[PDB]
């Protein structure tokens, strides 16, 4: 899985997400990466987000559509990503599952070119490239 | 603060260099993100995307991808085999059909009709680890 | 496509959605009916919704997850369905498309057993069955 | 106001009668909505759902379905051939696998492993109209 979202010089957003999925998955298994609203969601009036993690868990929470509606509601890309993760933690616990077994992260971008990211578990990084160059950051 | 690209994980740094070749020249974000992720699909040593991707339990490499532009146009393929670049086939679903998502055989039929070439995406390394997992 | 959502006597929600696709679709075409942000979404703390219409258009707008987040923001099931449709009308306009060529409808239910529905175009009905009886209503 | 069922279209009235047999007896909403939509999948004359559904371009009936309960458990199948009740196969994806969505051949393989029996879902009426459309 790699997800990528960008704001161009005209100020338009777009995103792409592609994967070979979970290794040794059942035949015919599909994760979050080809699902609009789960692996990727872009609204040019608000912003965009891509997800990382257990495909199943991102589908179950329609993760990336949630992050963008949270930026629509007025959250910064950072705040939207954190609040979206915090909602998913509450759901993992309501399902009596152990958070150590679930990983979901989001990176997000709005129309001003502000960005942000957050995850359930530590250890994921994302790359940011603007006019300060290309850098690896940690959510 | 534009143009700006973000992608997931460490292999995202070098995918971003590729996306930036389009963006620094005033190109479309749609073209930039397609080019960015295609780099990782192309790379056999990138084991979780495209060509080096680890297979399903029956040793079949099946890829999933989707793309979305700045005006709600969307394209998507899932559980498609033998095509190295699922993001371009998803862009073609978006641009060349009345549909938005194609899966399985039907996604490969369409890829081949659009001139995409049939390929073996299971590297020797991935067949090897798969068989090691079948033992375990 | 038939979508069905219910609140039981214990006060719990669930939903189901099933279809043969668009008649004479391309081999392998998938619509909104198997996609959890699009054809069906259920959150037991808030409510549930199922969609009707052109599969493509419900996927593009992650329709049913939008209706439920609108009830999460305090709209009645009716208001959430109408506001969700109104947002989709604005989007087909920005895509330079003719609304006469687009059909999308939602039916919704919240935790209190209130329900509602709305569509882009006339001509769709939905069936409601509670303790007062079964009935066909028009959004 | 509970229990209460809502479903889409005019045929939702008789699907609702079926769902209500579960709900009026204090049964689970999950069981009620599965039973409700299965009525329409079973009916060869309702040609937009299940058995009797109008095929794709090439004449195949491929069905899509998903189910979601009261605590974020989800199951989904898409473009599955030969199984009359995709909602029950989706319930089985939800309950019997660690996955959430299966498509194509892989969804049918799993259905058959769960004891669902392969059937011919193209009715004479649907082959007829399909061929009439191929002419047009």
């Amino acid at each position: 899985c790699i997800g990528m979202i960008a704001l161009d010089a005209q100020g338009n957003l777009s995103g792409a997400c592609t994967t070979s999925g979970m290794a040794y998955k059942m035949h015919g298994r599909v994760g979050d990466s080809p699902i609009i609203g789960a692996g990727l969601f872009v609204d040019n009036e608000i912003g965009a987000a891509t997800a990382t993690g257990h495909g199943e868990e991102v589908i179950r929470t329609v993760g990336t559509h949630l992050v963008v509606e949270l930026m629509n509601q007025g959250r910064t890309p950072q705040q939207a990503c954190k609040e979206a993760v915090e909602r998913i933690v509450k759901i993992v616990n309501r399902r009596g599952k152990n958070l150590k077994d679930i990983q979901v992260g989001f990176i997000a971008l709005n129309k001003k070119g502000e960005y942000g990211a957050y995850c359930i578990q530590d250890g994921f990084n994302f790359a940011v490239h603007d006019q300060k160059g290309n850098r690896l950051e940690t959510p | 603060n534009k143009p700006i690209v973000l992608s997931t994980w460490n292999f995202g740094l070098h995918a971003n260099v590729e996306a930036w070749k389009v963006l620094s020249k005033g190109g479309k974000a749609l073209d930039a993100v397609e080019k960015g992720v295609r780099l990782v699909e192309d790379d056999p040593t990138e084991r979780s995307v495209g060509y080096g991707g680890r297979p399903d339990r029956d040793g079949r490499v099946t890829l999933d991808a989707c793309i979305m532009d700045e005006n709600y146009n969307i394209g998507s393929v899932a559980c498609m085999e033998h095509i190295k670049n699922p993001i371009s086939v998803a862009r073609a679903v978006m641009e060349k059909t009345p549909h938005v998502m194609l899966v399985g055989d039907g996604a490969l039929e369409f890829a081949l009709s659009q001139g995409f070439k049939k390929e073996n995406l299971l590297t020797a390394e991935s067949e090897k680890e798969w068989k090691e997992w079948l033992k375990t």
